[PDB]
């Protein structure tokens, strides 16, 4: 898989990004209102983005995974029959 | 000459059983020899299908350069190469004298069997001398290239089976289509039009082993659309 | 009365689309499809509404000016009293929920200080400014195999 | 005022503000 | 080739160390400028950044127990086809 | 100097006979009779030595060569003259083809066999130190001519063996028919191949 490198770590970029416009998160009327849970949601959004690329990458870390004896019994009572029942 | 043929595959660890299981049932057990098939297409640019094909067989510290291949072994190269697999890139085209090389042609309810008529060669030179300019020289140019090894069981009825691998070698580098494990390949190049009766005979020996190997691998042959040489 | 002012509203309506799609998926519900998709695809189509809400505000000289109701021609008898309400606009509970924001104004508050409390808001948050160049500064600190056939297609070169 | 009827498409916003959060749950 | 796709999985793996770790640094200069009536912004952030990111933390723990699992984690069983063997030496003699 | 050979356009099969009672001095053994053919493949392309030419020459076996502008190589039907080796690699088919049999019937879109001409049941004589074998040739004109064969043992005496060729035949009484003694690789390593040379371009093919 060289595209869960072009894609996670691009998805790197992504922590890089996710960490990018989060903290960014930044200090009109109607649409600075808007502004202000426009980043509780896409800042914390893509916040569980990189969660979910945190969960995505931590447990596809793990698809990285990919007798009748009786004893001697049954083994030497018929180990010597065989062979003294073989020469004798 | 009308020859058929047919072929399936199993896992590299079951190949153990299989391979003594060739010796067993065989009465022979398999045997190392490498064969590296190459392409070339007409030059596709003539204007006015079967591509040219070659192939050769080779030094053995040729083949594998490191060590003498570590230390000298018959069947030691089962195990050896997955992943590993360019023993050499190729060296590009390769090849003004051309060494010995040969060709053949063949074309197309129970089997298949296409009629192959073969010849071989001896030696090149001149102004264009080499196997790739006396290649694209007799007017066919180079289209693809490809290599493997085998391991054979003889038979009865002159009857021979190849276990065999994979590479190929190209711009982009080389590497082997032989992955997932392991394959195998057997035939028989009839008489020209040989006798039919002949050719009622030579499936119901091949019945008996389709359906005795049905089960370890099924006995099953591959599809026309991808049979004809034609590109 | 804006000329561009219309080019504005074909804004309007591309950020509109944004409502189109996401509402007719909402019909396509009770049974449940591609979160990851939909979401993303939703989210997408809001933001753009906050952009178009955006673009507004270089306008807002005229919504403050407000281009306003100079407007209505039609004469549509009574009817239009919903586009009056609909005309109207003005404030839904969303005001409701804006004083909402004026109880989350909370304390403050003015009547509260004429000055020297607000110029002690600014210089309040402009030293929120420089934590962050404290920072951007320390971020950059560590910134099986296919049926034969096929490849018999592969001895006819078919990938 | 032609901001008042572009405040009640802010109201527009809150009932998909308040739905994709009570989405979130 | 395990080796590669592994080596690009601690080449990851490392990366996350630049990740969460950065998460701590974020913390601290958070209480320095600290000590100001407002200076619980940074609190429901950072505190909200530092708890959220630590559990980012968790998850390079599970990264190193894969490579030790490398750690931790012919071919016939053929030795039964001696169990078929042995049963027809006991079915010649029985 | 191990190989060389020419040809008649003017002759009969009457004329083929004759010269054995004067020849018949140095002829201690006949030895095994040959067999042959030749062809040229036109090849049906548009445009662009555009003569392809084949030939082909059974003693004790066969095996074929085409040449075109200075470009060469030596082929076979035969598993014997193939190392089994080659076979040893499987890689021989032991279904083993014509070649004129490949290129006629399997090719014959583009290159077709464009001419036909051979002659039959050849012979051998034993000139000391260079064989001498001889055949006739039959065209669609009628009968087209006659053809002979010489390989020297020893190298550095092919100059008083190409000496000693036309001085028995001066004795021909007869009028001029040519040849050509060239090397295709300044090379030239074969012994075998080197008289065909002297063979297509004495043939003035």
């Amino acid at each position: 898989q060289a595209l869960y490198e072009k894609l996670e770590q691009t998805r790197t970029i992504l922590s890089v990004k996710l960490a990018e416009l989060i903290n960014m998160t930044t200090i009109s009327e109607l649409a600075v209102a808007t502004t202000s849970v426009m980043m509780v949601n896409n800042q914390t959004m893509q916040l569980i983005k990189n969660v979910q690329d945190l969960l995505i990458l931590t447990r596809s870390i793990k698809e990285k995974w990919l007798f009748d004896e009786k004893q001697i019994e049954e083994l030497l009572d018929n180990c010597i029959e065989t062979f003294v029942a073989e020469k004798t | 000459v009308q020859q058929l043929s047919l072929f399936g595959s199993i896992g590299d660890d079951g190949y153990d059983l299989l391979i003594s299981t060739l010796t067993t049932i065989s009465g022979n057990p398999p045997l190392l020899y490498n064969s590296l098939c190459t392409v070339w297409k007409p030059n596709p640019s003539y204007d006015v299908p079967n591509r040219i094909k070659l192939s050769k067989e080779v030094p053995f510290s040729y083949l594998i350069d490191e060590t003498m291949m570590d230390k000298p072994l018959n069947f030691r190269i089962l195990k050896s190469f997955t992943n590993d697999k360019i023993p050499l890139n190729y060296a590009m085209t390769r090849n003004e004298s051309c060494s010995p090389w040969s060709l053949q042609i063949s074309d197309i309810r129970s089997v298949s069997m296409q009629t192959i008529a073969e010849t071989i060669i001896l030696s090149s030179a001149g102004k264009n001398s080499s196997v790739s300019s006396l290649m694209n020289g007799l007017g066919y140019v180079f289209e693809f290239q490809y290599l493997t090894i085998g391991v054979k069981f003889f038979m009865k009825h002159g009857l021979i089976l190849e276990l065999q691998k994979i590479w190929q070698i190209e711009e982009a580098g080389n590497s082997q289509i032989t992955s997932g494990g392991f394959l195998l390949k057997a035939y028989i190049n009839v008489s020209r039009g040989t006798d039919i009766d002949r050719i009622n005979y030579t499936e119901t020996a091949l019945m008996n082993l389709k359906k005795e190997l049905q089960g370890y691998i099924e006995l099953s042959v591959p599809d026309r659309q991808s049979m004809d040489s034609r590109v | 009365p804006g000329q561009a002012l219309d080019a504005v509203r074909m804004r309007l309506a591309q950020l509109t689309h944004s409502l189109r799609r996401i509402r007719d998926e909402m019909s396509k519900a009770e049974l449940p499809q591609w979160y990851t998709l939909q979401s993303q695809l939703n989210v997408t189509l809001s933001q753009l509404v906050s952009v178009t809400s955006t673009l507004q505000h270089f306008q807002e000289t005229l919504d403050s000016t407000v281009v306003y109701p100079l407007p209505k021609f039609p004469t549509t008898s009574h009817e239009s009293l919903v586009t009056t309400l609909l005309r109207k606009k003005n404030i839904p509970e969303v005001d409701e929920w804006m004083k909402y924001v004026r109880e989350t104004s909370g304390v403050t508050t003015a009547l509260l200080k004429d000055e020297e409390i607000e110029k002690l808001l600014q210089q309040d948050r402009e030293i929120t400014n420089w934590a962050r160049t404290t920072f951007r500064n320390e971020y950059g600190k560590h910134d099986p195999f296919n049926v034969d056939d096929v490849l018999k297609f592969t001895f006819t070169g078919e990938k | 005022i032609f901001k008042i009827v572009q405040s009640r498409l802010m109201s527009t916003s809150y009932h998909l503000n308040s739905t994709l959060e009570s989405l979130y749950d | 080739y395990i080796q590669e796709r592994l080596k690009s999985l601690n080449d990851i793996e490392t990366q996350l160390c630049s990740m969460l770790q950065e998460a701590s640094q974020v913390t601290f200069i958070f209480g320095e400028l600290k000590r100001g009536n407002e200076s619980v912004k940074p609190q429901f952030e950072n505190h909200v950044k530092q708890f959220y990111e630590r559990l980012d933390k968790s998850t390079t723990q599970l990264r190193k127990e894969i490579q030790l699992l490398d750690e931790n984690v012919q071919d016939t069983e053929k030795m039964e086809e001696q169990l078929d063997l042995l049963s027809a030496i006991l079915d010649p003699s029985k | 100097g191990k190989s060389a050979v020419i040809f008649v356009e003017r002759a009969t099969p009457a004329t083929l006979t004759e010269l054995k009672d004067a020849l018949s001095n140095s002829i201690l053994s006949v030895r095994d009779p040959w067999s042959i053919d030749f062809r040229t493949y036109r090849c049906s392309i548009k445009n662009l030595s555009k003569l392809m030419y084949s030939i082909t020459f059974h003693h004790h076996g066969r095996q074929t060569v085409l040449i075109k502008d200075n470009s060469a190589m030596v082929t076979t039907a035969a598993a014997a003259d193939i190392p089994p080796a080659l076979v040893f690699n499987g890689s021989s088919t032991g279904v083993p083809e014509s070649i004129d049999t490949i290129l006629s019937s399997k090719l014959s879109n583009i290159w077709m066999q464009r001419q036909l001409i051979k002659g039959d049941a050849g012979e051998t004589l034993i000139l000391d130190g260079l064989t001498v074998r001889l055949v006739n040739l039959f065209s669609s004109t009628g009968f087209k001519g006659l053809l002979i064969e010489l390989q020297a043992d020893e190298a550095g005496e092919f100059e008083t063996k190409i000496a000693g060729i036309e001085g028995h035949l001066a004795e021909i009484r007869a009028k001029e028919y040519k040849t050509s003694s060239d090397s295709l690789g300044p090379d030239t390593s074969n012994e075998i191949c080197d008289l065909a040379y002297q063979y297509v371009r004495a043939l003035e093919l």
